[PDB]
C-alpha cells in the first residue's frame, strides 16, 4: 500500500502538463524524464516570474482584460461634496459612445439625465457598500456597484436574450432557459411549435423569407426583426440572428441555431 | 534514493517560485505545488499568445462577485482572489481543478451546457473555425453570451453548503494551451467561459 495510484497518478499527468507548456520541453527529440522535466520547469517559472519582487498570479493590466472580457462596462470614482469625477477609464468610450475628455473636469449631470439624479444626492452620504441602478444613457443600462472610501464604482450593463435550435423547417428543438425572461414560457411550452406560430401575422412573409436567404447563406449570419407573441399576449418586438450548421450525430440536415433577443 | 531527493528538491524550487506569500506556500503539498505551477504556466501563456496579437484590482474590489474563466472540459483556468470572500474556498484550492467538482450535482448538467457553443455538448470543429477565423464583436457573438444562475459549493454557508450564483459573461477562445493530436500537430484553441460569477440575494 501503494493504497493511493491516484495520487501518483496526478503527478504524472501534471508533469506531462509542465513538458507541453515549457517551450523547449516539447521541441526536444529524446523524450525526457521527470527530473529534466521538473528543473526545464523551475528554469521556465523563475524566467516568467521575473527578478521579484512581490507575487501575484495576474498583472494589474491582466486582471482588467478577464474582467472587461467577461463583463462590458467602465470605472467611475466621485465624492459626495464635491462633484467630483476623479477617475474614468479608457474603456468608457466602447461602453458608452462618449469621449475621455468630457469627463475629467466636467459635470456629473450632463450624461446622467434627464432627470434625477435626485437619488445619487442622498446616496453620496454614509449611513458601507451602496449599490444601485443608474439612468444611463440616450446620446448622441448602467448598474454600477461600488463602495465609499468618496465612491469607487463600475458601471456595467438579467437576460435579455435567449438561443434556440431548429429543424430545417423552423421547429424549436433546444430552447435556451432564458426564454423565460425574455418572452415568458418554459422552454417546454415553445418545444415542438414552429417559431413562425409565434410570429406577427405581417411579419410572416418576412420571417419566412428570412429562413430561406440564411440556408443559402451557408454559415454566415442574417438578422431579422419581427414581433413574436409572449406569454402575456402582447406582440414583443425581437432581433433573431440565425445561421445553419451540419449536424455531426445525426448528419441530419442543416440545422438552425438562433439567438433572439429583445431590443 | 537520492533520486527521491533530487525530485522534491526541484519541487521545493517551484514552490518557491509560486506567485503567492510564503503562508500560502508553505501549506501547499507537492501536488497542489504541481498543479499551480502548471495553473500558473497556462494562465501565462494565454496572455503571451493575446500579446502577440497586437485598476484592475479597484475593478475586482468594486464588483459584487468574483471573476472566473471556466475551460471547455470544465477546468478552472482562472479564479481572482475575491473568491474566498464569497465561497470559503481560498485562489489556490481552486485553480486548476474540475469545475464540476464545485457545482451541486443536479446543476452540473446545466453548467456543461452553459460551456457549449450551441448549447449541445454530445454525450464540431468546422463551426468552430468560422467562429475562429471571424475574430480577427463578431457576426457570432450574440450567440455566445452566457448568463445562468447554479448553486455552488461555499463553505460559508452552514444550511445546504451551497451558494446560489449568478454566473454572466461570454464563451472566449483559450489561446496558447498548446493541446496536441496524436499525430502530434497542435489542436485549435477551445471556447471556455469568461464570466463574473455573483451571489443571486
Amino acid at each position: 500500500s501503494e493504497i493511493e495510484r491516484r495520487r501518483r497518478n496526478k503527478m504524472t499527468a501534471y508533469i506531462t502538463e509542465l513538458s507541453d507548456m515549457v517551450p523547449t520541453c516539447s521541441a526536444l527529440a529524446r523524450k525526457p524524464d521527470k527530473l529534466t522535466i521538473l528543473r526545464m520547469a523551475v528554469s521556465h517559472m523563475k524566467s516568467l516570474r521575473g527578478t521579484g519582487n512581490k507575487p501575484s498570479f495576474l498583472t494589474d493590466q491582466e486582471l482588467k482584460h478577464l474582467i472587461l472580457e467577461a463583463a462590458d462596462g467602465f470605472l467611475f470614482i466621485v465624492s459626495c461634496e464635491t462633484g467630483r469625477v476623479v477617475y474614468v477609464s479608457d474603456s468608457v468610450t466602447p461602453v458608452l459612445n462618449q469621449p475621455q475628455s468630457e469627463w475629467f473636469g466636467s459635470t456629473l449631470y450632463d450624461q446622467v439625465h434627464p432627470d434625477d439624479v435626485d437619488k445619487l444626492r442622498e446616496q453620496l452620504s454614509t449611513s458601507s457598500r451602496r449599490s444601485f441602478i443608474c439612468r444611463m444613457r440616450c446620446g448622441n443600462v448602467v448598474h454600477c456597484t461600488g463602495y465609499i472610501k468618496c465612491l469607487v464604482a463600475i458601471g456595467r450593463l438579467q437576460p435579455t436574450e435567449f438561443i434556440s435550435r431548429h429543424n430545417i423547417e423552423g421547429i424549436f428543438t433546444f430552447v435556451d432557459h432564458r426564454c423565460v425572461a425574455t418572452v415568458g414560457y418554459q422552454p417546454q411550452e415553445l418545444l415542438g411549435k414552429n417559431i413562425v406560430e409565434f410570429c406577427h401575422p405581417e411579419d410572416q412573409q418576412l420571417l419566412r423569407d428570412s429562413f430561406q436567404q440564411v440556408v443559402k447563406l451557408k454559415g454566415q449570419v442574417l438578422s431579422v426583426m419581427f414581433r413574436f407573441r409572449s406569454k402575456n399576449r402582447e406582440w414583443l418586438w425581437v432581433r433573431t440572428s440565425s445561421f445553419t450548421f451540419q449536424n455531426p450525430y445525426s448528419d441530419e440536415i442543416e440545422y438552425i441555431i438562433c439567438t433572439n433577443t429583445n431590443v | 534514493k537520492r533520486h527521491r531527493d533530487r525530485l522534491n528538491a526541484e519541487l521545493d524550487h517551484l514552490a518557491s517560485l509560486l506567485p503567492f506569500p510564503p503562508d500560502i506556500i508553505s501549506k501547499l503539498d507537492k501536488l497542489s505545488v504541481l498543479r499551480l505551477s502548471v495553473s500558473y504556466l497556462r494562465v501565462k501563456s494565454f496572455f503571451q499568445v493575446v500579446q502577440e496579437q497586437s485598476e484592475g484590482r479597484l475593478l475586482l474590489e468594486s464588483l459584487n462577485g468574483f471573476a472566473l474563466v471556466v475551460s471547455a472540459e470544465g477546468t478552472i483556468f482562472y479564479a481572482s482572489a475575491t473568491i474566498v470572500d464569497y465561497l470559503g474556498f481560498h485562489q489556490t484550492d481552486v485553480m486548476h481543478q474540475n469545475i464540476y467538482d464545485y457545482i451541486h450535482v443536479d446543476d452540473r448538467q446545466d453548467f456543461c451546457r452553459q460551456l457549449h457553443w450551441a448549447m449541445d455538448p454530445p454525450q464540431d470543429d468546422a463551426i468552430l473555425g468560422r467562429l475562429l477565423r471571424a475574430q480577427e464583436p463578431t457576426e457570432y457573438s450574440a450567440f455566445l453570451t452566457r448568463c445562468f444562475i447554479c448553486r455552488v459549493r461555499c463553505l460559508l454557508d452552514s444550511t445546504s453548503g451551497f451558494l446560489t450564483m449568478q454566473f454572466q459573461g461570454k464563451l472566449k477562445f483559450l489561446f496558447g494551451q498548446k493541446k496536441k493530436a496524436p499525430s502530434g500537430a497542435m489542436l485549435p484553441p477551445r471556447l471556455s467561459l469568461f464570466c463574473i460569477a455573483a451571489p443571486v440575494l
